[PDB]
């Protein structure tokens, strides 16, 4: 088969200005190369057919050039509504390959998140478990990392985070982290503090409370 | 020199993709159009005269081109597979050779490989493209050429 | 204009079977070819098959060639993929897709996600993340919903009926050792609606018939 390569498979670039995607062919595929955007929880869609032609619909700032085994996409005076995923497709022989995508980050201002904590909840202590969340709300960049602290103790192996795609009108992005134990072992322990370590944050925050 | 088209039958059928390396004609109405294959017709070597042109005639979009072999001891017409990077060549093989004749105001394409067998449509919606032996009958030799910007 | 809208999609265990569907409109259906292109969760776009307008010839992806069948009914407007012998890697959202000229998929569906496991289905536990002085920046004040120990994916998150949705947060599920799947969904609205704004987070699981509407008080 056809072997599709995109570079870079990540890009943060300033807003207003231009972002390039590459896409290699293994073998010459003429001009069948195409282009698709992948917005967060959205179906894909064609903008560029054929190397170089515009898809109905899309906007001027789209464009792509090439031939042969190098294509290009180029999309001019960046705005936030374009933090996605990008991915060319061949169709010049069968099967029909697919690159392996490129995430586009929009570089805004620094900004720190707000930090929450949530003990767990009166309803899942009845039940026998307790789940700790802490919450990373609108930060920029998304480099974040959180710690979960038990009395002074560093945990692991019962932790699990989630973040969110950047957000396509604040260009920020959001951590949720949930540390569970069993009802009795949260029972044994008071401090419970999860450690944010942020660029945005003049010193490493720690949110805590009391279990009391 | 190479120009990129599409072609239609004299009964107005338009040509389009069937399967991997196969190419049939059916009508297309209004915005069904744009289904239509797109040729790449580049101007080869060969015999010139004021009756034929050697012109050779790739898919564009694919990695394919129209060629004349033997299958069953028949001439018959088949897409195919070929480098893109090599090709159009200047020289081109015989089997990919075709003699584009202006007959009265339309097209038709004979095998240099084959000649007196000529790229064929059935009177019949949806049927294979195919190379036929007979002109003026059964089959439809003529067509028509629509530039694509 | 063109719509593409998939059915089928669900739990099916390991070496079983699954058939999908593509209901199709907006279009003459009989004169485009139609595709099936999937994408694992978190993972890239990969094209499975493609059936070609009159139904005649079909082709597969190297992954799938054997195991599944593109077929398709021009009398119903419908594209079919008939699946077997499915493996843990054969999970993934499978999208309808219309082809221009066997060229580009200028038109697609919304996809329908397929999990092959032998996970059984579980109903989520739907737990406040009530908002309180830990949780209050100035005059705003963060709280949400734990939806946790659920089997399948997808779960739908709304807040108060959709009516709330600036600063509403609902984060990607993560798959736990069990099989099963938890998420968090947040939002940050103002101290002084506390008390006097009833916040709700609307909570659907259809695979379990569970269907929470769960009161996040401060």
């Amino acid at each position: 088969e056809i072997v599709l390569t995109q570079s870079p498979d990540f890009q943060s670039v300033t807003p207003k200005e231009k972002v390039t995607i590459t896409c290699r062919a293994s073998q010459s595929i003429g001009s069948s190369l195409h282009w698709y955007q992948q917005k967060p929880d959205q179906s894909p869609k064609l903008l560029i057919k054929y190397a170089s032609q515009s898809f109905s619909g899309v906007p001027s700032r789209f464009s792509g050039s090439g031939s042969g085994t190098d294509f290009t996409l180029t999309i001019n005076s960046l705005e936030a509504e374009d933090a996605a995923a990008y991915y060319c497709h061949q169709s010049s022989s069968l099967p029909f390959t697919f690159g392996p995508g490129t995430k586009v980050d929009i570089k805004r201002t620094v900004a720190a998140p707000s930090v929450f904590i949530f003990p767990p909840s009166d309803e899942q202590l009845k039940s026998g478990t307790a789940s700790v969340v802490c919450l990373l709300n609108n930060f920029y960049p998304r480099e974040a990392k959180v710690q979960w602290k038990v009395d002074n103790a560093l945990q692991s192996g019962n932790s699990q985070e989630s973040v969110t795609e950047q957000d396509s009108k604040d260009s920020t992005y959001s951590l949720s982290s949930t540390l569970t134990l069993s009802k009795a072992d949260y029972e044994k322990h008071k401090v419970y503090a999860c450690e944010v370590t942020h660029q945005g944050l003049s010193s490493p925050v720690t949110k805590s409370f009391n279990r009391g | 020199r190479s120009l990129n088209c599409t072609l239609r039958d004299s009964q107005q059928k338009s040509l389009v993709m069937s399967g991997p390396y196969e190419l049939k004609a059916l009508h297309l109405q209004g915005q069904d159009m744009e289904q239509q294959v797109v040729f790449s017709m580049s101007f080869v070597q060969g015999e010139e005269s004021n009756d034929k042109i050697p012109v050779a005639l790739g898919l564009k979009e694919k990695n394919l081109y129209l060629s004349c072999v033997l299958k069953d001891d028949k001439p018959t017409l088949q897409l195919e597979s070929v480098d893109p990077k090599n090709y159009p060549k200047k020289k081109m093989e015989k089997r990919f050779v075709f003699n584009k004749i202006e007959i009265n105001n339309k097209l038709e394409f004979e095998s240099a490989q084959f000649p007196n067998w000529y790229i064929s449509t059935s009177q019949a919606e949806n049927m294979p493209v195919f190379l036929g032996g007979t002109k003026g009958g059964q089959d439809i030799t003529d067509f028509t050429m629509q530039f694509v910007s | 204009q063109v719509q593409l809208v998939e059915s089928g999609g669900g739990v099916v265990q390991p070496g079983r079977s699954l058939r999908l569907s593509c209901a199709a409109s907006g279009f003459t259906f009989s004169v485009y070819g139609m595709n099936w292109v999937r994408q694992a969760p978190a993972k890239g776009l990969e094209w499975v098959a493609i059936i070609w307008y009159d139904g005649d010839n079909q082709y597969y992806a190297d992954s799938v060639k054997g195991r599944f069948t593109i077929s398709r009914d021009n009398s119903k407007n419908t594209l079919y993929l008939q699946m077997n012998g499915l493996r843990a890697e054969d999970t993934a959202v499978y999208y309808c897709a219309r082809d221009l000229r066997t060229g580009p998929f200028d038109y697609w569906g919304q996809g329908t996600l397929v999990t092959v496991s032998s996970a059984s289905t579980k109903g989520p536990s739907v737990f406040p993340l009530a908002p309180s002085s830990k949780s209050t920046s100035g005059g705003t004040a963060a709280l949400g919903c734990l939806v946790k120990d659920y089997f399948p994916e997808p779960v739908t998150v709304s807040w108060n009926s959709g009516a709330l949705t600036s600063g509403v947060h609902t984060f990607p599920a993560v798959l736990q050792s069990s099989g099963l799947y938890s998420l968090s969904s947040v939002v940050t609205v103002p101290s002084s609606s506390l008390g006097t704004q009833t916040y709700i987070c609307n909570v659907n699981h259809k695979p379990s018939n569970t269907k929470v509407d769960k009161r996040v008080a401060p």
